[PDB]
């Protein structure tokens, strides 16, 4: 939806096999620039759905998940996210 | 936000799923301990809580789980009856919830090894809120995203249809009245719905755009407390529809309003849900500065107790309680 | 036969069409002879378009300056609907004299712009800056550009050679736009004014606008000196013009070396004379072509107007004579048949009758062959109608969209509240203005303070204060029933509507119209108000024109088949007669039924029930009567399909 | 809604319990426009609604019973109605007790429809036109039950009476007056020789004693009309004397006081008569800086009959809208029955009381402005000899005090009954 956002996704595409990851990363960056840490964490948790060849975004998402898990208090979930 | 007379969490209760909705008893829903019902994502728990400031043999806070049941899609709103016996005489808990399946799920039990679940065809869109619109409990009014508020009963039939100028944000019910209902609108046209005949008797125009939430005062039908923009407004009906009182609450935009279920002068509000630490501000009448500030990592839930001036705020799997000095 | 309708939609301006305005309060003082008093020519409007180059890519394109004369002052304002103008407003307070309708001329030389305003006794002249003096930019096309003057010192000029005393022998009658000013072949200027006692007062002046040795003459019949001498003598015959030989309007055309001044007397006589070569040309009688009616021309009257148009597209001269009498009224169009011997003969091209109304401004266009007039009646209302003279021998006069006195409608509703609907209808920019609403809020609040219009929250607070004040002043018990509160709200909103209309009707008095050569754009000047006449498309103009006139209009132009044309005309008339009721509860119920899942027939039923609840008179009978006259709607549905294509992305 | 009145004595309800006239006007959309009604003593209410003349009668105790509206036939001809068009026939020279209180409803075309009486409506007159123009503006009544119609373009049409039911309409004897030629003429031409432009007529008033005044924006001429010809008496001017009074009543001590007193452009509008003289309604503005502020001046002539004199009173009127043409209806002046002890001038936001002497049967002094009502006043005057004012969404309100109606003792009541001719069963 929205060709204005489709163009912004296309100009960033070129290194990933799924534009969903890049779109989620862009929306997460926008939400981080706006504010709301709870919404930022929710968006970071939702973004993990489509993988791509760019392993840097996946590693950043896994690190954020591990940070949220160790901040909330889920040792098993943190261990699972680390073994992933 | 505000930082006048600030304090952390006095009573912290840890849970399991994420807490996003929490309410107390609306009127006569139990005269034996603080009865609460909270549902995370796939688990709804009914609890009876007693505090040390109410009794004496309580070590801070004592909570007892009465019924924990796993439900399907998560809920976002629950209806409470103003006249139902749960722990005084004969137990009778009949409550509806607005889950994610676009249909209302009403559970009725009596603590007699039985619990009937019924499905009500509400609105096809995302149901926002719902509440009982009868002092005896026979009709439930719900509002969502369809601009049409349909009065539903215990069976699932349409009683009355009300037109709105925006998706129904919140609904408020007056227990100490005569079928008095309010529907918060984005445009600001609040219709004092009198369900005795299902007709528009009076309408108020909230001049503070945008308008968030609004409710009555539990001890005075004339006092109407609402939140809009950055300041809280107190209206005196039906004497004046223009803002009788308007006083700031936070440095930014507020969220919702909730009058105290014990007094008629103190209340609590909350600005942005988090950002720079959620500071729930307990204010008093004719007081621009908050008489109390409660610190929390994030804000998600607000209610008022009926026995003592107590407020509860949900966050990251935790519930923080606070008490007012007044 | 030419069949073409040019309907126009009204557009409220003034406050809705803002502009960077800045007056220069510089009162002009006359230096010549005064009259002390004189009739206050109020509600006068004049216009003059600039045409210095044929190219449509400069800065003076579609430029026209209009002057509004009230009582005795002038507010010279320059408005352009394309390029914004800075410092285009100047007030001129002429003492003891009033500006004549259409007596302002502008001469743009190579040093300074010379103004010439003819008042009652004192001619005013101002010198505005220009290139080679102050550098005025008029090149290329830009957004904003400079207009007249610059600061405050270049707006006050009352020089001796600029001032001039206006004579009147034996008098003048500037009832409309008849004052003309033009140069002759010898370089001398000539000012033609509608003089009383028959004839035209011609003031001859040396070249340019510098005051010098001027002369006065009266073109009545023969010998200017003899006519000026006999003007004081009471006469009312053919050889000696009198009160029955004065035209309301004037129109002169430059021909050869003798400037022929066309004059239409009250006895249906069109004559021409030259300021220095008057002679017995040819007393053209209108009754020679108009059917016999000598009693009308013997009894005379008022309202005889004359217009000329030399269309160069076919090199044809047309003369339109509007004869207005208490017993007859018609526009007669003639074509000029010259003989190349100072003798011109007219051929009766067409004649269209009309009602007996006071005509202020009216004209006709030969590019589409259509005469359009605007009758401003003294009954606080005005109408405008256009008709093609070369289409029907009788003429039905298609009206144009007019609405000087807007009226609302009552609706008791059922479960809604008409208060919000009335508030939205009053706040809608399609009618009224924000100044009337602000004045009503200031008045109905028992004399409150200044009401703003920028803060929506403050506006809502003030309107809620006003509503509550009206409620507690009307009743005190408004919370025990659902119909009493609705009735009180309806009464309060009707009072608000009346208070707003009391101020709207004051500023809704149209004075005149202004048209510009090339690029069709029609402006309407009212009592301190500006409006636009936007040209609508074919389907829009058909919908605007009622079906009663479209039936008289030939069906071969609208659709191909007469049956389909009549069907689509009946449908358009039905839609136009249904559109007479406009509210907001219908739109609210439509939006609600569209947001909640249902069906389009439910929305249609809701809209129908809202229209029924809002309706006060019967319209369904006429709807059915016009719908029963359908036999072949093939062309109707074809024209409907080939017009509403808006959302389909075809390009 | 909103209402803000100013009490002066005993303000009571003229009706009984909210009259239906307000709802009738709101439904007919008559009071929704700038109206200029007329309230004539005895209870008559006249409304010149464009081309629908509404004449009705109101009295005490009226809510749902007094709601009849009598309309008058009037063709479309664009009439410049204001106050002089629908004027009573009390200015004529015929005494008696029938043709002195008639109703006027002329058409701006050439004829003069003269009504014989108002107590028994339904009868008219037969009088066609022969010479003249149209667009008649202001009508006036002269001696012999004859009329004069004066247009805004200086056109005078005379009514020649031949019998009691057959008259004619002709031109003015010895030609018309003022400049601006229009229609047909005979004998001399024009009458006002000025080097200006035209001479817009403002009003025409014929008083008792063979005196006629044509008030226009040029000069004032007095003609001794004998229903067949006119004779010029003396051409005088009133603005040259009124300018000093206007400058003294409006402006104060300034630098250019002499220039202000010498200037002041005045434009006449309304003019009527009364048993104590004449009452003129004209505007005046100083020729100073731009723009000019149009101020309304109230020129009242104090006398004992109906002619002119020298006792002139000038006052300023607040709330000035706009002035245009020669028939502005926003600020209109209407005298009740041309024989009241106090006149009432109604402007879009005020009711001013012109005092013409002591009050023996009508309560004087009733100056009431308006600050909470935006609707212009429909009409004002004296109803049945009592100060009755009509207020939108309120009805008719009377202002009485000492002057009322009691019961006569012995022979006084018998004489009153004998002169009133009353019977019963």
């Amino acid at each position: 939806r929205e060709d204005f956002l489709e163009k912004l996704i296309r100009v960033e595409e070129g290194e990933s096999v799924s534009p969903r990851l890049q779109y989620y990363n862009r929306v997460l960056r926008l939400l981080e620039d706006v504010g709301l840490p709870e919404l930022v964490i929710q968006l970071a948790t939702i973004a993990i759905s489509e993988a791509s060849d760019d392993w840097r975004s996946q590693a950043a998402l896994r690190t954020r998940i591990f940070k949220h898990h160790l901040d909330m208090g889920h040792n098993s979930q943190a261990y699972d996210a680390l073994t992933q | 936000m505000k930082q006048d007379s600030a304090s952390n969490a006095t009573y912290t209760v840890d849970c399991e799923d994420y807490v996003h909705v929490v309410e107390f008893n609306p009127f006569d829903s139990g005269e034996a301990g603080s009865l609460l019902a909270y549902g995370g994502i796939s688990y709804v728990v009914i609890a009876s809580c007693r505090f040390q400031e109410e009794d004496s043999t309580v070590e801070g806070i004592e909570f007892k789980t009465l019924k924990t049941f796993h439900h399907g899609e998560r809920v976002v709103a629950i209806a409470w009856s103003p006249e139902t016996r749960c722990d005084a005489l004969l137990p009778l808990l009949r409550f509806a919830t607005a889950a994610g399946d676009k249909k209302i799920r009403i559970f009725t039990s009596d603590f007699q090894d039985k619990n009937e679940y019924k499905v009500i065809e509400g609105h096809s869109g995302y149901i926002n809120d719902l509440v009982f619109c009868s002092p005896e409990g026979t009709d439930i009014a719900s509002v969502g995203d369809d601009h049409t508020c349909r009065i539903w009963d215990l069976d699932g039939k349409q009683i009355a249809m009300f037109i709105l100028r925006s998706p129904g944000m919140s609904v408020a019910w007056h227990p100490e009245g005569a079928f008095k209902l309010m529907v918060a609108e984005k445009t600001g046209t609040i219709r004092f719905y009198d369900l005795t005949t299902h007709q528009a008797i009076l309408s108020l125009e909230s001049v503070q755009v945008p308008l968030m939430s609004a409710d009555w005062c539990v001890r005075n039908t004339l006092r109407i407390g609402a939140v809009a923009g950055n300041d809280w407004i107190i209206w005196e009906m039906p004497r004046s529809s223009y803002p009788q009182d308007n006083k700031p609450a936070h440095a930014d935009r507020a969220r919702m309003f909730r009058w105290s279920k014990c007094n008629e002068n103190v209340f609590a509000t909350t600005g942005y849900p988090g950002k720079m630490k959620s500071q729930i501000a307990i204010h008093h009448l004719a007081h621009p500065q908050p008489i109390l500030i409660g610190t929390a990592p994030v804000g998600s839930g607000l209610s008022w107790h009926r026995r003592l001036p107590l407020c509860v705020v949900g966050g990251y799997r935790k519930l923080f309680f606070w008490l007012t000095e007044m | 036969s030419v069949n073409l309708e040019r309907s126009y939609m009204e557009l409220i301006g003034a406050e809705r069409e803002t502009s960077r305005r800045n007056f220069r309060d510089l009162s002009l003082r006359p230096d010549v002879s005064l009259v002390i008093g004189g009739p206050k020519y109020s509600d006068c409007a004049g216009g003059y378009c600039y045409n210095e180059s044929g190219s449509l890519l400069s800065a003076t394109r579609n430029r026209f300056i209009h002057w509004t004369s009230y009582a005795d002052t002038l507010e010279l304002v320059e408005l352009s609907l394309d390029i914004n103008l800075l410092n285009n407003a100047v007030r001129l307070k002429i003492l003891n004299c009033s500006i004549l309708p259409g007596g302002v001329h502008i001469c743009e030389t190579q040093n300074n712009i010379i103004v010439l305003i003819l008042t009652n006794q004192t001619v005013h002249r101002l010198i505005l800056p220009h290139p080679s003096r102050m550098y005025r930019s008029e090149i290329i096309s830009d957004s904003h550009i400079q207009s007249i003057f610059t600061d405050i010192g270049k707006t006050n000029f009352h020089d001796p050679n600029n001032t001039y005393v206006i004579p009147a022998i034996p008098g003048r009658a500037p009832n409309s736009t008849a004052s003309t000013a033009w140069l002759s072949s010898d370089g001398e200027a000539l000012f033609a004014l509608p003089s009383v006692s028959g004839g035209i007062l011609v003031i001859k002046m040396p070249p340019r606008d510098m005051e010098g040795l001027v002369t006065i003459a009266e073109l009545k019949q023969s010998s200017v000196m003899q006519r000026l001498l006999t003007g004081w003598m009471p006469s009312s015959i053919r050889g000696d013009p009198g009160p029955a030989h004065l035209p309301v309007s004037l129109a002169v055309h430059t021909l050869d070396h003798d400037s022929y001044l066309f004059a239409l007397c009250q006895d249906h006589k069109l004559r021409m004379w030259s300021y220095k070569d008057q002679m017995c040309l040819m007393v053209a009688d209108m009754l020679e072509y108009v059917p016999v009616s000598k009693d009308i021309r013997q009894t005379a009257g008022t309202g005889h107007k004359l217009r000329l148009a030399y269309s160069d597209t076919l090199e044809i001269l047309y003369l339109g004579v509007y004869l207005h009498t208490p017993r007859q009224g018609q526009f007669c169009v003639f074509q000029l048949v010259c003989t190349e011997s100072n003798r011109y003969s007219l051929e009766h091209t067409s004649s269209i009758f009309t009602n007996q109304e006071t005509l202020i401004d009216f004209t006709f266009t030969l590019s589409s062959m259509n005469i359009w007039a605007l009758w401003l009646d003294d009954d606080n209302q005005t109408v405008m109608k256009h008709i093609n003279f070369e289409r029907n021998q009788a003429g039905h006069w298609n009206p144009v969209f007019v609405n000087p006195l807007p009226d609302d409608d009552l609706a008791i509703g059922d479960e809604q509240e008409p208060q919000e609907a009335y508030l939205e209808c009053l706040f809608a920019p399609g009618r009224f203005t924000i100044a009337a609403l602000q004045k009503a809020i200031q008045i109905l609040r028992k004399g409150s303070g200044r009401v703003l219009d920028l803060s929506w929250e403050e506006l809502k607070k003030e309107v809620t204060l006003t509503v509550e004040k009206e409620i507690q002043n009307a009743v005190v018990d408004y919370d025990v029933s659902q119909e009493e509160f609705r009735q009180i709200n309806i009464e309060n909103w009707c009072k608000f509507y009346t208070c707003c209309l009391q101020y709207q009707e004051t500023l809704s008095r149209p004075l005149a119209l202004v048209v510009h050569p090339n690029t069709n754009m029609v402006c309407l000047l009212r009592k301190g108000f500006l409006s636009f006449l936007a040209p609508c498309s074919s389907v829009e103009h058909l919908y605007l024109v009622p079906g009663e006139h479209l039936l008289t209009v030939d069906e071969s132009v609208i659709c191909d088949d007469v049956d389909g044309a009549s069907d689509i005309v009946s449908l358009i008339q039905c839609l136009h007669m249904i559109a007479d009721y406009i509210t907001e509860d219908m739109a609210y119920q439509m939006e609600s039924a569209c947001c909640h899942p249902q069906s389009p027939e439910r929305v249609a039923e809701q809209i129908l029930e809202d229209l029924i609840a809002n309706d006060i008179d019967n319209i369904m009978e006429n709807i059915q009567n016009k719908l029963q006259d359908i036999r072949n709607p093939i062309q109707a549905i074809s024209f409907l399909l080939q017009n509403m294509d808006y959302e389909t992305n075809m390009d | 809604p909103a209402a803000s009145e100013t009490v002066n004595y005993n303000v009571q309800l003229f009706g009984s319990s909210l009259p239906v006239k307000v709802m009738e006007a709101l439904s007919n959309a008559s009071a929704d426009e700038p109206m200029a009604a007329c309230i004539h003593e005895g209870g008559w209410a006249w409304l010149a609604c464009n081309d629908r003349l509404i004449i009705w009668k109101i009295s005490h105790s009226s809510s749902a019973k007094l709601m009849v509206c009598k309309e008058l036939p009037l063709p479309l001809s664009d009439s410049e109605w204001s106050a002089d068009l629908v004027d009573i026939c009390a200015q004529t020279g015929d005494p008696a007790a029938a043709q002195s209180v008639a109703l006027m409803a002329a058409t701006p075309e050439g004829s003069s429809r003269y009504w014989p009486n108002i107590l028994h409506e339904g009868t008219y007159i037969e009088s066609y036109t022969e010479f003249g123009s149209s667009l008649c503006a202001f009508v006036t009544a002269v001696k012999g039950n004859s009329f004069i119609l004066s247009s805004e373009k200086n056109q005078l049409v005379r009514l020649t009476p031949d019998a009691s039911g057959k008259m004619n309409q002709r031109v003015l004897p010895q030609g018309q007056g003022m400049l601006s030629g229009i229609g047909r003429r005979v004998s001399t031409l024009f009458g006002i020789l000025s080097p200006a432009v035209e001479s817009t007529l403002c009003s025409v008033l014929w008083d008792k004693g063979d005196c006629f005044y044509t008030l226009t924006d040029s000069s004032i001429n007095k003609w001794d009309l004998d229903d067949t010809s006119e004779s010029q008496v003396l051409n005088w001017d009133m603005s040259r004397v009124l300018r000093e009074y206007i400058s003294d009543a409006i402006w104060g001590s300034e630098s250019d006081y002499d220039d202000i007193k010498a200037g002041i452009n005045i434009n006449y509008l309304s003019l009527n008569q009364n048993c104590d003289g004449l009452v003129i309604l004209s505007a005046a503005w100083h020729p100073g800086d731009n723009p000019c502020q149009i101020y309304y001046t109230l020129v009242t002539v104090k006398d004992e009959g109906y002619n002119i004199s020298d006792e002139i009173t000038v006052e300023v009127t607040q709330f000035n809208p706009v002035f245009q043409a020669r028939g502005m209806q926003l600020c209109q002046l209407v005298v009740p029955n041309f024989s009241s002890q106090a006149c009432y001038l109604y402007t879009q936001e005020m009711i001013f009381a012109c005092s013409t002497g002591t009050g023996r049967s009508t309560l004087p002094q009733e100056k009431i402005p308006f600050e909470a009502q935006g609707d212009n006043i429909v009409g004002a005057g004296s109803c049945e000899g009592w100060p009755v004012f009509f207020i939108r969404k309120s009805g008719m309100l009377t202002v009485v005090a000492r002057e009322t109606a009691s019961v006569l003792p012995e022979h006084m009541e018998e004489s009153l009954s004998s002169v009133s001719k009353s019977s019963r069963q």
